[PDB]
């Protein structure tokens, strides 16, 4: 019941409320152990980290994966896939984001529910990628920005006037 | 009384195997129990109850001896505190026998329920028993089994007992945690024993572990802010137990750590240091480089960086050395930061053609380190690509420009007031 509660909050965002149901659910699936399938507990761990990424919090994401008592018997490439995404989201670059995007697409993106979130992060991190390019303030070349991000000129200029 | 006649009680059982020794211990168990119970602290002789250990030692396996301690643990044992003096007897024949009993010694520790289960903690014995089992695991090549045993022992801390020896027990897991491959486990242990021993004076053997474990954890972290902190604390304060010949070169690595760290508040403290200027020339050579932070032109630095590396690629008393690339990996990144801080505090604007010649880098490598310092909130510089210049002047509002002008007006009144009082002070020489 608490699992499907936070899922309905994905459309209207406001992930601070959905995180309350995701945190309380992890204690329920962890106490079941052999009484249920281990795959169900792995999906709950994904909903907690992906909800904190939308809230733009780096420390709260690293407090779980780096903690050995949070994962324990639950580990896989799909769980560690969010670690590379969190590092790419913190650095705000499409180089490390797209590197693990197509590699884990058969694992991390295998869930159609969470797939809609990565599509929003495409335009979200791209606007965040421009923040790392504008670090030397103003007086930068538009053509020089397109060569760094590696996209079309019309595609970059469309996202520059958006922000 | 009856305790002095124990030698003459059984004549024949001394020269034989004496299979009835198990029955003789049970007969004395019920008799001496009613005469002591929990009333008298020390009444019955501990040697009488521990005599069964000396009866069968090298003439029988230790499996039957552990069964006798199990029955005494479940029963009263003639006293409630008698178990305290029984395990003290167990620690004698262990180191005096060895031979083929080293392999069976592991089963002896695991069989005893006092060292395993938690008790009233009158022992101050089992702490060394647990360490003996871990030393066997380290000799067998198991890094994980050695660190996991002492991890649960440090959870229960005795009230007082050993003071300086207990510190070594707490610091023992920190040494085996890094060997396990995780340095984050020893971080929690450094936040407990260090605070309690901060105000207490440490002896010679106490500070030997802090000289290593404190800088060893941050060694793999590659963070030099914590390396030059805990090291200088033990170095500057006391540290008179060591030899002054090897004590001076320790400072040579301390100054080298300030360059790899993002500056610090300890740089000016070592400039006025007495022992830093004199004695070893490497101490003054690295100290002379500290005054060059503001005057850095980057011109002569790679000449020395490629020629003289006394503390750079050669480490002895601190890091012990790793590789030539590892020590120079973060070295080149800091030297660039030393130059950019000077230009930001000197040049208001400079062309990219000249800035690349001063940094000895390309166009891509130049804007890489400059843009990284902007996000860290250190240097704010506006790079002008069309003009091919970088403006280091930060913008100021109208209130900030008028505020600094107000400090000058108040400063001019100080010079007017100072000179006003100097006329009367210098009137002695003028009116002479």
């Amino acid at each position: 019941l608490d699992l499907m509660s936070g899922i309905l909050h994905c459309e209207d965002k406001d992930y601070k409320t959905a995180f309350s149901y995701f945190f309380e659910s992890f204690e329920s699936y962890h106490n079941l152990t052999t009484h249920n399938s281990y795959e169900k507990a792995c999906q709950v761990l994904k909903y907690m980290l992906l909800s904190k990424i939308m809230l733009n919090l780096i420390d709260d994401v690293k407090n779980i994966l780096n903690a050995k008592y949070t994962k324990e018997t639950y580990q896989s490439r799909g769980i560690d896939a969010m670690k590379a995404v969190a590092e790419a989201y913190n650095n705000r670059s499409l180089l490390d984001f797209n590197t693990a995007l197509k590699q884990y697409e058969k694992e991390l993106m295998g869930d159609e529910l969470t797939r809609s979130h990565f599509n929003a992060l495409y335009d979200t991190l791209l606007e965040s990628n421009l923040c790392k390019i504008i670090e030397p303030f103003e007086c930068v070349e538009i053509s020089h920005i397109s060569k760094i991000i590696g996209l079309d000129t019309q595609q970059v200029e469309g996202k520059l006037s958006q922000m | 009384k009856d305790y002095s006649q124990i030698l003459k009680e059984e004549f024949p059982k001394i020269d034989s195997l004496a299979q009835n020794d198990c029955n003789s211990a049970l007969d004395q168990l019920l008799v001496l129990e009613k005469k002591t119970r929990q009333a008298s602290d020390l009444a019955s002789s501990k040697e009488v109850l521990a005599k069964i250990v000396d009866l069968l030692a090298s003439r029988n396996k230790w499996d039957d001896l552990n069964e006798q301690l199990t029955l005494l643990s479940k029963k009263h044992g003639q006293l409630k505190l008698s178990i305290q003096y029984m395990i003290q007897k167990v620690m004698e024949y262990l180191k005096s026998s060895k031979s083929l009993d080293l392999n069976t010694r592991i089963s002896v520790i695991e069989t005893i329920r006092v060292v395993t289960e938690n008790k009233i903690f009158v022992e101050v014995e089992r702490a060394r028993v647990t360490k003996d089992l871990v030393e066997i695991k380290k000799e067998e090549g198991k890094i994980d089994e050695a660190a996991d045993i002492l991890c649960e022992l440090q959870v229960e801390t005795y009230g007082s007992m050993e003071m300086s020896e207990k510190i070594q027990f707490i610091l023992e897991q920190m040494e085996l945690s890094i060997l396990k491959g995780d340095y984050s486990q020893a971080t929690v242990l450094s936040r407990k024993i260090l605070k309690k021993t901060f105000k207490n004076p440490k002896y010679e053997s106490l500070k030997l572990e802090y000289y290593n474990l404190l800088v060893k954890i941050s060694l793999h972290k590659r963070e030099y802010l914590e390396v030059a902190q805990y090291l200088q604390e033990i170095y500057q304060t006391d540290a008179i137990k060591s030899d002054e010949a090897k004590w001076k070169p320790v400072l040579s690595h301390i100054v080298y750590f300030l360059v790899l760290s993002p500056y610090g508040n300890l740089q000016n403290d070592l400039i006025h240091k007495i022992q830093n200027d004199n004695n070893l020339k490497k101490l003054e050579s690295q100290e002379s480089l500290v005054k060059l932070f503001t005057t850095n032109e980057l011109m002569r630095w790679p000449i020395v960086q490629k020629t003289y590396e006394p503390v750079l690629n050669e480490d002895d008393l601190a890091f012990g050395g790793e590789a030539n690339k590892h020590h120079w990996e973060d070295l080149q990144k800091r030297v660039i930061e030393h130059n950019l801080r000077v230009i930001s505090e000197y040049y208001s604007r400079i062309t990219l053609l000249r800035l690349n010649e001063l940094l000895d880098l390309t166009e891509s490598q130049t804007e890489t380190y400059i843009s990284d310092l902007v996000n860290q909130g250190i240097i704010y510089a506006k790079v002008n690509r069309p003009a091919k210049i970088v403006n280091f002047e930060k913008p100021k509002n109208s209130s900030q420009l008028l505020n600094e002008w107000s400090h000058n007006v108040d400063e001019l009144l100080e010079h007017i007031e100072t000179i006003g009082h100097l006329i009367t002070k210098e009137e002695i020489m003028h009116g002479l």
